[PDB]
């Protein structure tokens, strides 16, 4: 099923405005070095690189930081807060503005400015300045790219054999594993020489790691194949990490690792090792269907939204959720989706402000069938 | 602060590249082989070859084509090093101190920009009006050649298509023309530019794309007067001039594709093209089609020879004798007769040159009467795995083939015989059985045996199946082939006696390979015990995993589980039990212990410290190291210092910093030693070729690391003093201003470490091939090479330092291989 919804729409968030001042993206930095960068607030999540993010801002402080920073470079750094708050942060994600808009009507401060996370940092001591936008120094974490591992041993005879012809079609069978064992068997054909066999040499390889990602994937959901899912390994990497159900924890160790190789490795065994879902205060909770979840987007089953009332929020689109209760008639005034009607589905025990079930509004719709839940109460287990 | 020495025993005798030309005269033909960080020089005669010169390059030959510029009598030599250290040499004898001169010299890298996947590829004008390479994609390199050019100023020329296959020069032609395949989603085709110098850009091909089979790989240049390519694919080699057109399907050299070649005539009306599997075809043009002058060809049939070594690079000498240069096998000399037909083949072997690598493990062993020690090896590849024995009374080395894989090995003594895995290639025929290809060591053993256990395709397909071999040590003939069930895939051997049993067991780990799933689910951990000639399993442990490495601790042994590491304990019943485990979040596959402590490596570097503490019972991490690198292999030096090797053939030194009084230091190790040997180590081992005799005062040296590598040289890093560095590291410094290298490259570049996003000086390494050089050095020169030296630490300066000081200095350093 798809529910004959186009998923372009919730990712450009037609919600937050209509008449969007577009920024051209040109932004890059030292390269593996240090730099400084104003750091907003009352923002506790970590931005994996790739991961879209809309922001509103109330106070006068920040909304003149906005302004500076856009008459400046942009750029302003989400320090990925640890499970201590007050300022326990190692690592940070520098973000990129590419939307902004006034919108003032009212007017108090009123900012609708979209941002993506570019790379990734270290924070050495966060300087605090009275203004209200403390600002920090920054090492750029460096982006390790690796080689073909077989580079090393390669033979000057059986270079030429090393561009495979594309795909044969597209997701079919008996043209991926009769396929593989092919590239398997010609590509890694040197690896007799070292005293390691070719499995394990394709255990460590770039391509066969991401079509096991994209095969467990598409078992998940029906994903259109490369549904903006980039070939590069760095990019594929970074949106899975981000498009992931996991705890805060797991995801800081993921952005940790510099390496695109060692993420995949490390994504892969955390999404086969886990299973099971929590409601936090609940002992446990119908949510534990990990398989039967849908992404009703072009960014993946998770995504960053905004309330009208202050902190972003978090959601993860799940076909079923039992163990719910629904309050409220089903209201569209601000909705997170154009076509849908959101519904304040809180829970059946410990009573938490996660959940949010989506009723139909038109006739090629899903009726009644959709929810949208919230990691602050939820975590693997 | 680690001051190692490495130095070289045996050098590399791996080929990948030979060519022929007129180089040291006009009258004599040569062969240059290239074999990695050494040239050699041959001269042909009717019995052999004849040997000139052994020199020595500093870096690794990628490209070496011989060209001949208008107005020179002999021929000049290009070679260019994965380095990018780009020379032009000229040979010319000087009375008998022959030297290699060099013309010109200069890097050719480019700032920024991914190398091509493909690799180096290194092309030459037929009338020497350019040079072309292939070093970045979609930038086809263009050195322009000339009088005046004696830095080799390079500009690039922008490629329309990304991935490209093969480029070679086109004969025949007024304008220089090159004639490339690529790769594109629609196909693979043939399309060509005429290169203008003048205008430094491409231009409009003679002849335009074509179509070609999907699985074009090689190209050959056919000379006049035919002129065009012959594109040769894994079902037809394919022949394109435009309006001419001629394609054949042989199903000769359907079994495998071909991916070597060398012309044999100057009109190229036959051809010579090699293959993995190691047979010698032979392609025939014909000509005799004459319609007004021109020659155009008529015929493309392919004839078969006969088989020979695995072939990584041919050439054609006089009188039909063909040096088939092998890489993983051993090098031959065959000879074409098309009147000996003794069976249906047409090549007979003449002369055999040694080639140890690829070196896959290695064992130190005195086969001898306690006297000196002997590196027995597992050399070659495919059909032409062999056991070596290297001893060191210039080494002799000894060859026992088995026409079979070998893995990994180990020496057991109370039973004086060799354990030797193996592992060879089994048909899938289609009756659901196992028939072989041809008659290996595994198969002509005195006895046999299959194992069977019950803890538990397609016709054409190739299946792997094991053996473990026993060999004894005198007359190097097997004994006995065990051989494991199906599917099941050796990777770990170990012979240690455990616990208080009085026997020596043999420890086989084994992992089970599925096609279906990725990584391996079940594994099996076998330990057998070899006596009265009879392999018995007495012992069998099945484990939820992969057994990568294994070593023993005193009585106990270690096993690394996936990615746990598992300590093993011999029990009195005969059946291993389990003790302690540790999760490390990698995956463990290298397992070198000293003492107490445990040095877990992976493949990426990620380099883990581990102690066991006795009292307790249960690991315990020390030290840490996490940075993207694919290392080979990893040795501990001593109870501080750890030796690996990592990506670019460098080597690298970490040392543990107990003396660091905070806790975040003390947990983390750093890198005091970088070094480029140049070569890919494969496995490390404790030992000696030298006899370890006391020696009253022993040598400066201290401690004994051997190493081997795909090209097949052994090596033997060691230790060194405190003031003996800083002597050496002098000495080295004031030989860079004396000697003077082939292609002027600088020994510090040479040295760098060197690494596709950095590069870093060389520190903590001294280089025993530069220091051992100095003994050659001419007696004059040698004042210059010292002056200042300050020669005495210990007790004494002597400022002036003499100059026979330095050569008893340097002979003990060389006393030691
Ligand atoms: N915590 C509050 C409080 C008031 C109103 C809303 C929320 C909230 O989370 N959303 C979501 C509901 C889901 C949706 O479709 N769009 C929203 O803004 C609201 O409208
Ligand atoms: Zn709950």
């Amino acid at each position: 099923n798809i529910i004959n919804f186009d998923t372009s729409l919730p990712t450009s968030h037609t919600y937050l405005g209509a008449d969007m001042e577009e920024f051209h993206g040109r932004t890059l930095h030292d390269d593996d070095s240090c730099q400084v960068i104003p750091v907003l607030p009352q923002v506790m999540m970590i931005l994996i690189p790739g991961q879209t993010l809309p922001l509103q801002l109330f106070h006068p402080q920040e909304v003149s930081m906005v302004r500076n920073l856009i008459q400046k470079d942009r750029t302003f750094a989400v320090l990925a807060y640890s499970n201590v708050q007050e300022r326990e942060a190692q690592f940070g994600t520098t973000a990129e503005i590419y939307a902004y808009r006034e919108e003032q009507d009212f007017g108090i401060e009123i900012v609708k400015v979209k941002a993506i996370g570019r790379q990734r940092f270290k924070v050495l001591e966060l300087r605090t300045q009275s203004d209200g936008i403390q600002q920090a120094k920054v090492q750029i974490l460096p982006e390790c790219v690796l080689p073909s591992t077989m580079s090393a041993v390669q033979l000057e005879s059986l270079n030429k054999c090393q561009i495979f012809p594309s795909k044969p079609v597209s997701r079919e069978d008996q043209c991926s594993y009769k396929w593989w064992q092919k590239y398997q068997k010609r590509k890694f054909h040197c690896a007799n020489l070292t005293s390691w066999p070719r499995w394990l040499y394709s255990l460590y390889d770039a391509e066969t790691l991401m079509d096991r990602i994209k095969k467990q994937l598409r078992e998940w959901d029906e994903n259109l194949k490369d549904d903006s899912l980039p070939s590069n390994p760095i990019d594929f990497s970074y949106r899975v990490a981000a498009c992931l159900p996991i705890d805060d924890v797991l995801r800081i160790q993921l952005l940790k690792i510099g390496s695109a190789i060692q993420r995949l490795r490390c994504e892969l065994d955390i999404m086969n090792k886990c299973t099971s879902l929590c409601c936090k205060q609940c002992q446990e909770t119908e949510i534990t269907t990990k398989n039967e979840i849908f992404s009703l987007s072009l960014c993946g089953p998770m995504a960053a939204y905004v309330n009208p009332h202050g902190y972003v929020h978090e959601t993860l689109t799940v076909y079923k959720a039992c163990n719910l209760n629904l309050i409220g008639r089903p209201s569209t005034e601000h909705s997170w989706f154009p076509g849908y009607a959101w519904t304040v589905a809180q829970c059946k025990i410990c009573a938490s402000h996660i959940g949010w079930k989506f009723t139909a509004t038109k006739k090629d719709m899903s009726p009644q069938k959709f929810w949208g839940l919230t990691r602050s109460a939820l975590l693997p287990t | 602060m680690s001051y190692n020495y490495v130095v070289t025993a045996q050098k590399p005798t791996a080929v990948n590249g030979c060519v022929t030309g007129h180089f040291t005269s006009a009258e004599d033909l040569n062969l240059l082989i290239a074999k990695n960080t050494r040239l050699e020089i041959y001269v042909v005669t009717a019995e052999g070859l004849r040997p000139v010169k052994e020199v020595g390059m500093y870096g690794k030959i990628a490209v070496m084509e011989l060209f001949r510029p208008k107005g020179e009598s002999k021929d000049l030599l290009f070679i260019l090093t994965a380095k990018y250290n780009a020379c032009i040499l000229e040979y010319k004898q000087s009375g008998e101190s022959i030297d290699i001169i060099t013309r010109a010299h200069g890097n050719v890298q480019d700032r920024i920009g991914r190398p091509s996947e493909t690799g180096i590829i290194g092309i030459i004008d037929p009338e020497c009006r350019m040079i072309g390479l292939r070093l970045y994609d979609g930038l086809f390199k263009v050195i322009p050649l000339d009088r005046d050019n004696k830095e080799l100023k390079a500009f690039n020329i922008r490629l329309e298509e990304l991935h490209v296959i093969d480029v070679k020069f086109l004969y025949g032609c007024q304008a220089p023309t090159i004639c490339f395949v690529y790769q594109d989603p629609q196909g693979r085709h043939v399309k060509t530019y005429e290169v203008s110098l003048r205008e430094k850009e491409f231009n409009k091909g003679p002849w335009k794309q074509e179509n070609v089979e999907a699985e074009a790989s090689m190209v050959i240049a056919v000379p006049e007067p035919f002129g065009g390519a012959i594109i040769i694919g894994q079902e037809s080699i394919t022949y394109h001039n435009g309006d001419k057109y001629l394609a054949i399907a042989p199903p000769i050299i359907k079994q495998s594709t071909i991916v070597c070649h060398n012309r044999v005539d100057p009109n190229g009306s036959r051809y010579l093209l090699g293959d993995m599997e190691g047979r010698l075809f032979m392609l025939l043009l014909e000509k005799e089609e004459q319609m007004d002058g021109t020659v155009t060809l008529k015929d493309l049939r392919v004839e078969l020879l006969g088989e020979t070594s695995i072939a990584e690079c041919l050439t054609y000498l006089d009188n039909g004798v063909v040096f088939v240069g092998s890489r993983l096998g051993d090098s031959q000399l065959v000879k074409l007769n098309v009147d000996s037909n003794e069976q249906g083949s047409y090549v007979v072997a003449m002369e055999t040159f040694t080639n140890l690598g690829p070196i896959v493990d290695m064992c130190v062993v005195d086969l001898e009467r306690q006297g000196q020690g002997q590196l027995v090896t597992c050399s070659g590849a495919f059909k032409e795995g062999s056991l070596r024995i290297i001893r060191n009374g210039k080494l002799h080395i000894r060859t026992v083939p088995l026409y079979e894989s070998p893995r990994k090995i180990c020496y057991q003594e109370v039973s004086q015989c060799f354990g030797v895995l193996s592992s060879r290639i089994e048909v899938q025929d289609t009756s659901g059985g196992t028939t072989a290809l041809r008659p290996s060591a595994s198969t002509q053993a005195l006895s046999s045996s299959v194992s069977s256990s019950k803890l538990f395709t397609s016709f054409g397909e190739e299946v792997e199946v094991h053996n473990l071999l026993i060999i004894d040590q005198h007359t190097f003939e097997v004994l006995h082939a065990h051989q494991f069930l199906q599917n099941e895939y050796a990777l770990s051997l170990v012979s240690c006696k455990l616990g208080k049993d009085p026997n020596t067991y043999f420890i086989v780990g084994t992992a089970m390979v599925y096609p279906e799933e990725a990584e391996p689910k079940q594994g099996r951990i076998v330990v057998f015990q070899y006596s009265d000639g009879k392999l018995q399993t007495v012992a069998e442990k099945e484990v939820k995993g992969a057994v990568y490495s294994m070593v023993e601790f005193n009585g106990k042994l270690l096993a690394s589980i996936n990615s746990t590491v598992r300590l093993y304990e011999w029990t009195t019943e005969k059946e291993l039990r389990t003790e302690c485990n540790h999760y490390n979040n990698i995956m463990a596959l290298y397992l070198k212990t000293k003492g107490d402590f445990i040095l877990v490596g992976d493949l990426m570097r990620s380099v883990l410290l581990l102690a066991y503490k006795p009292m307790e019972g249960n690991f315990e991490e020390i030290a840490r190291d996490f940075n993207p690198n694919w290392m080979s292999a990893v040795e501990i030096l001593d109870d501080d210092n750890f030796l690996g090797a990592e990506n670019a053939f460098n080597l690298f030194v970490c040392q543990k910093d107990s003396a660091a009084t905070t806790d975040e230091e003390r947990q983390h190790l750093q890198e005091v030693g970088l070094f480029h040997l140049g070569e890919f180590v494969n496995v490390f081992c404790h030992g000696s070729l030298v006899m370890q005799n006391l020696g009253e005062t022993s040598t400066p040296t201290q401690g004994s690391v051997l190493f081997g590598t795909v090209n097949g040289m052994i090596g033997l890093v060691t230790s060194l003093s405190e003031s003996w560095y800083n002597l050496l590291l002098d000495m080295q410094n004031r030989l860079n201003k004396v000697i003077k290298s082939v292609g002027k490259i600088e020994h510090s570049f040479w040295r760098s470490f060197h690494t596709e996003r950095k590069t870093e000086p060389a520190t903590g390494f001294i280089d025993g091939d530069l220091i051992e050089s100095f003994l050659d050095i001419s007696r004059p020169k040698m004042q210059e090479v010292v002056a200042n030296l300050q020669y005495d630490d210990g007790s004494g300066m002597k400022r002036e330092a003499t100059a026979d000081d330095l050569i008893k200095v340097v002979e003990e350093l060389t006393r030691i291989h």
